């Protein structure tokens, strides 16, 4: 075979043997090689393709791809600004801990700075995004070398996978993997013995216990990223959606600002609420953090220390935990209260109620904006249900494909463990806005994997809700609704969608449907205000 | 300017017991690109009192020669008119003509830092000097029009002398041999 | 307020300078010099033009410049700008086309500690822009206000000079941040000069050709226009400017054997073209503006600005090349004619006879461009664009509309109903910036704007390539092909977009008509005999 | 102002975090945090170095980095300061040494304009450091200053734990920005940091059956391995050894190992690049942080700890320790019958001469190659070299920060200070012979001598192919770069004490601790060094 051809089916196996199951794949033509390598594996089921024509969407499905089992993703894409594309996802997958590798192709770097067609400054564009920025050696046809160029580019390859996946570093993060490739780019050295990847580096261990006295009035804040700690299960926890919780005390985010803790113990990466963003910026209050990797948040400027778990000494007082357990009651109470109240269905009756529908087993992704607060303040209790959301930087692009990938990845996690029951539930929880910015997600081809069981919800205010929770003159877009039709976006790609009202809601999620749908419920916002701030003046 | 050329090398480094691939016929270049000629003409009116700074890498200009120049070392002098670095705080001029890049002398500094005098940069290539927050325009060359005036001749002479004067007595009633001393002597 | 008055002399300078439109992005933050633009937009001195999705914005600022020709600037403000704005800054580099970035930071607040809200950072703005340029902040002494007003005025013209190489002739996009703290203007020149003049500039490098060498002149983007090579074969890329009226169809290259080329601009067209342009046996004088010279395998003889020529073609050379362009053209009409499925040709070939003087047309990247140069447009009187400078094909619908609105607004400035902008794209091109029909009722909408869409549900370039061999059928068409179903009449529809699918011989009649709006004509085209038509037309070269 | 406030916060949570020295150099702004700088360099709580020359200045925070282990900083205020700090940074990262760069950044002039007198940046820093912080400008609040100063000591040590490699076990260069327009707040008590960061742990246990024949290679940045020191080790120089079984280098040509265990990153010698090559060996490599060294890609598995099952056959332990006697004697032997005066003759001379508690910093080319072949026993002795770039600048600076730094340790346990040695190449000395200026007003090691092996240029390029007697016509002025200096009459202009001295006084001249900071030259031969290895070889 021709160097090309042989450079790119010994990475796409070196690939595989380091336990990546889904590639997505965007078409070029400089990515011949690549692609038809992973179109080769995709046909003998060694791993699951996925053929995407936007880049930056594709992106963002690799995320969802990653998030929703947990295994390193890669997605391909030809040279040019298909990988300045990338740019949006590599900076989600940096600050969320994502192992998402960006395998692009390229023309031979001294071709930069001759006017080549299609070619740009790609090694390095990244910068500080990425884990690591690693290229392999443009593919010569020396016959004897190949077995020493085989060792090379599947050791490249193990380098990759494992700044990826944090394995030595426990920080897992985009990485961008360059292969310059020279014609002809169209149509194998063996590995190791017994399918083990060319160099076997094993997940790390990174520990850093940490003394902690828990007879000090104490809450835990926990967010993006947060480990789980056995001995804190018994504290009050003011846990994001996406946090997974320790133990069964839930301090709801309204009730914070109603108590006055002695210390504070922050789990991961908060990014969620007001309450909490001020009491971190609270210099008197002082915050231990505790976090599975080697980074740790700057929120607070009274971080006493860091560590990975606790040691700890004491036991918090009944008083304590008596009091924060009423004061969560109330701060539900006084929601749910306010939203039966409120004349006009909003998106946080929406959330209410989508919160109400899910079931064990349930994987629930969340948009930015106000569907993941709103689901906090409506009070979901998480334990048992896989909550993803992009919360590295909370933007908007990008947040259906994220649904899809990470649908696609838990069913293809489900398959696997040999049950016969239908693959679980997927759902969803976007706005209008963050839709409509995505609806392009939706496309998939007739030949490309489609979910089995997804449901979106758009909870559809015609606008953007969170600023009624409040400038420019870029806001006076918001000053008028968008008046974009859902339905008509979704019979673009082809996709099922309904209007329902939010009683429908409960109903109509446990009903199965079509493998993929979009449920809109329409929404008000110009009540917002008025329904937010009766709920704190009922607390 | 410098440019970084970065050549991958790997074994067999030194050369094989001894063909080379020919260039171009005749010793020229691969690919032959002339040296460019950049022009950029600029009106300037003399008749409104000028001084000419010129600094490192000024280019040389015959039609304004006969105007006062505060010239660092390194400019290659065009004119016949010395203007010396220490008279320029002594002098208002209407408008200021900065060759090059000046970089040397505090007053002048001080002069082109004053956004109320107006200044034409007239440069060898495509960069200028940011020195002055008032530069009128660019250019590579002067279109003039006018003359400067017999006064204002008389006053930038008057205290060239002065200068000149100034630095030669003092250097000559000084009881120690300076770093000044010595560049008098090896100028 | 410093703030405010720096912002307001930094929007004035713009202007001097020839910003007639701004983009903007709502962020986390407050963009930069919000005030002082609102109140320029206000005032009708500037265009404001504000979009959510920010890729397709830097796009819609693309358009926007290479409309009219004029710098345009985008303020935008969240920690995605600097990912998103990347596909437009790479393409600007490339184009070399004058977009101002402007960013705002804030020295107040720590750096480097955690994610920014304001400008989270990549690595290619380093390497993609002439200038990267920050005010100071605006520090509070009323003495100074003259000498900061000269500053600030000073520093607006360099970075504008940077992105439209008034000095350098290598136009491109630059970096302008003002910094800022949370939470009667001091005047420029008289006449509204601009505070730093700087008057027309000429890059001169000569080179001795003589024409009586048998010469073709393959000219590119960013093209000069050369009297003294007006009477040479010439093919011409579609957003060249043609210099003469002797054309010289691309596909009747191989059917002739030039002893030289003459190069103009950047080539990114047919493989005969960089064939020829390698062929160690055949010296190419490439003519070029600015620092570099297209050569991708090195076998150019000399590069310059102009040719100082020698002699004439020999008119047997002439007659040469005039009968291989008939035969060309000839080929190209007789087998659409003899071709019963409509394919993108077929639509390129329509769109190109309806042009007329004074209309801007558009071009999307893949078989859109190299189909109307195959169709053999004569794009004189025509304003061409097409994204050369990557050939990416995102963001090109916003690519349209900026332009669209930047020539109507030229015209506007005349005094003169507005000129026709007519945009020619695939259907993979239009689903990829759809989101850029969505203008809300706040923003800027242009009032000739048709855009044409040829829809063969993929890519059909790959139909043309070493992936579309039928050897390759069965693993090509998911991998190349990638067919999707979008039904275009609905995307539209759910944007409020005049849409209709037609037939091609509808098309020229339907864009003679006044549409009078944005409008969206689909037309259904085939690929899976892309190949053999194409195949046929050489058999009749 | 509230500028001098911040300032001397920053330098009292750099003192808390262990900083003990800062370089700076004169330019046309202030330094960085300057007068809180001198206050703390008067009141004794920081110990500040001045230098002229950037570059020197860079590599002497490097010595005074390696010498104890803590982080430095240099803070400087140029156009020229990022040019001439780049190969100490790029050093500093290669070789994970924590190395604090300080910057001060004026938020109210024009970027971009012109040329900055200060921070005249190029490309490097952004593949170099660890991390890029800056912190904000310090502003007017009395009602937020215990905010203010929560932030403040909050970044700071978010500098100082970047740079150790506190959390992530990768020590490296920081940029650390304090900008600058143009009663200190305390810390925690009893001197605590900020934010404390207690003892991390990464782990990632390899198995690894000693039955098969292996050897251990070990290079810069190794770790201690318990279950290993009994193997046999071809240890570098700056590799800390576990065990009494020691590999001479040149054995390992006449050996076939079975399986290598490679501790943390080797450099030296060809024989150890093919076998870590060999595709028929696995290698297994532990080490410490985010990567490991494989040139060829041939590793089988990379981790931090071995866990170990069996024992090695005694044939194999037998007939490396046959080897490796048979290695000594042939170098010793052949540098007994060498007449000439060579590198590898000095290097053995010192050897000899060092005992427990020495530190020795050995430099670039042959004289680190020149020790491991003359077999040193690196126990008990803290050995050093540049070996991240392996370049043959910043010696003398690297040598004198780290004397410095080690004899700083010594005073703060309450006799003479340890004894510091260093051996560098006449090239190497000449690079950095400006090292030598040290001003009256900055600290002079007291125990610091340095031995320079003089054979008038690049003896390294005699033992490659270069050196190749068909090359004799041409290797001499563009490899061999003879130059004739007077290393006497350069040391006197600097004023210090220098000698000429032949190997077999060398010992007797260490010994005895001499006025300060001193030179010893030795007079060697390189054009009799190919047959000088030839012949070691040749006896092999
Ligand atoms: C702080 C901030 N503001 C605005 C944006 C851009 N942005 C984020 S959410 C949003 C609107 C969200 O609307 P929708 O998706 O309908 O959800 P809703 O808030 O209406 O529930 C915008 C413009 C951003 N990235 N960050
Ligand atoms: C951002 C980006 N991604 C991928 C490519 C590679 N590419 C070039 S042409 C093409 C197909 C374009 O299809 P369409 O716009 O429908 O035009 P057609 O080929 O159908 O005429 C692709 C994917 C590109 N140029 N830019
Ligand atoms: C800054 C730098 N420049 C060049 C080199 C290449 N180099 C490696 S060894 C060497 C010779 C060193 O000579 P010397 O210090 O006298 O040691 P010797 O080999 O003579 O013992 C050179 C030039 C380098 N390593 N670093
Ligand atoms: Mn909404
Ligand atoms: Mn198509
Ligand atoms: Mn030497």
């Amino acid at each position: 075979m021709n160097p090309s051809t042989t450079q790119a089916r010994v990475v796409v196996d070196e690939l595989i043997r380091g336990g990546v199951r889904d590639v997505v794949l965007c078409p070029g033509s400089r990515n011949a090689p690549l692609a038809f390598a992973l179109q080769d594996a995709d046909r003998s089921g060694r791993i699951r393709l996925h053929v995407r024509i936007d880049e930056r969407t594709a992106g963002y499905l690799a995320i969802g791809l990653a998030i929703g089992a947990g295994a390193p993703v890669c997605v391909a894409m030809t040279s040019g600004t298909a990988v300045a594309n990338l740019g949006p996802a590599v900076v989600e997958a940096n600050y969320a801990r994502v192992p998402l590798i960006v395998l692009s192709a390229n023309r031979p770097y001294e071709l930069l700075g001759t006017g080549a067609n299609q070619t740009m400054e790609q090694l390095g564009y990244f910068g500080t995004q990425v884990r690591a920025s690693i290229s392999l050696g443009l593919a010569e046809d020396a016959p004897e070398r190949t077995s020493a160029l085989n060792a090379t580019w599947r050791s490249a390859t193990c380098r990759v996978l494992a700044a990826a996946t944090g394995a030595r570093t426990a920080n897992a993060g985009p990485v961008h993997f360059d292969i310059p490739l020279r014609e002809p780019l169209v149509p194998t050295p063996p590995g190791r013995p017994a399918g083990k990847p060319w160099t076997y580096t094993p997940p790390v261990t990174f520990d850093q216990p940490l003394d902690i006295d828990l007879s000090v009035d104490t809450v835990v804040i926990s967010g993006h990223g947060a480990g789980v700690h056995p001995n804190l299960a018994a504290l009050p926890t003011v846990a994001e959606p996406t946090a997974p919780r320790s133990g069964d005390n839930p301090l709801h985010p309204l009730a914070l600002p109603l108590l006055r803790p002695q210390q504070v113990i922050m789990l991961g990466r908060p990014t969620l609420h007001r309450p909490v963003s001020v009491l971190l910026a609270d210099a008197e209050v002082p915050v231990f953090a505790l976090t599975t990797g080697p980074r740790w948040p700057d929120v607070s400027g009274n971080s006493q220390a860091t560590g990975t778990r606790a040691v700890t000494t004491g036991a918090p007082r009944p008083a304590w935990l008596d009091r924060c357990a009423a004061m969560n009651r109330h701060a539900i109470a006084a929601v749910r209260e306010q939203l039966a109240a409120h004349p006009l269905t909003t998106g946080l009756h929406v959330a209410a109620a989508v919160s109400h529908a899910l079931r064990p087993g349930d994987q629930l992704v969340l948009g930015a904006s106000n569907p993941v607060r709103d689901v906090a303040l409506a009070g979901l209790d998480t334990r048992g249900i896989r909550v993803r959301s992009n919360r590295g930087v909370a933007g908007i692009d990008g947040t259906v494909s994220t649904a899809i990938g990470a649908a696609l990845a838990y069913e293809g996690a489900h398959e696997r463990t040999g049950s016969p029951d239908s693959p679980p539930r997927t759902i969803a929880l976007i706005g209008d806005l963050t839709f409509v910015h995505d609806s392009s997600g939706l496309l998939i081809g007739p030949t490309e994997p489609i979910p089995r069981s997804l449901t979106i919800v758009v909870s559809n205010d015609n606008g953007g809700g969170i600023f009624e929770l409040l400038s420019d003159v870029s806001s006076r877009i918001f000053g008028t609704p968008h008046d974009v039709d859902v339905g008509a976006l979704c019979r673009a790609y082809h996709v099922e969608s309904r209007q329902i009202e939010v009683d429908e809601l409960g109903p109509t999620l446990d009903q199965p449907g079509a493998g993929m749908r979009v449920l809109e419920v329409k929404a008000d916002r110009s009540s917002l205000r008025q329904l937010h701030a009766a709920i704190k003046a009922a607390l | 300017g410098p440019v970084h050329f970065d050549i991958p090398l790997r074994e067999p480094l030194v050369p094989d017991p001894e063909v080379t691939p020919p260039g171009r016929p005749a010793g020229k270049p691969w690919t032959y690109t002339p040296p460019v000629t950049f022009d950029q003409p600029l009106d300037i009116d003399l008749s409104v009192d000028t001084v000419v700074i010129s600094g490192h890498g000024a280019g040389v200009h015959p039609n304004l020669a006969a105007l006062p120049t505060v010239a660092e070392p390194t400019a290659p002098r065009s004119g016949d008119n010395p203007l010396h670095p220490l008279a320029l705080p002594l002098l208002r001029p209407q408008q200021v003509i900065m060759l090059g890049r000046p970089t040397l002398h505090r007053p002048v500094s001080v002069l082109l830092a004053d956004a109320e005098v107006p200044v034409f940069a007239l440069t060898t290539g495509p960069r200028w000097p940011d020195v002055s927050g008032n530069s009128q325009a660019t250019g590579t060359r002067a279109v003039t029009t006018g003359a400067p005036r017999p006064a204002w001749l008389d006053r930038c002479a008057a205290m060239n002398r002065h200068a000149i004067a100034a630095v030669r007595e003092q250097l000559a009633a000084h009881p120690l041999t300076t770093g000044l001393h010595v560049a008098a002597a090896v100028s």
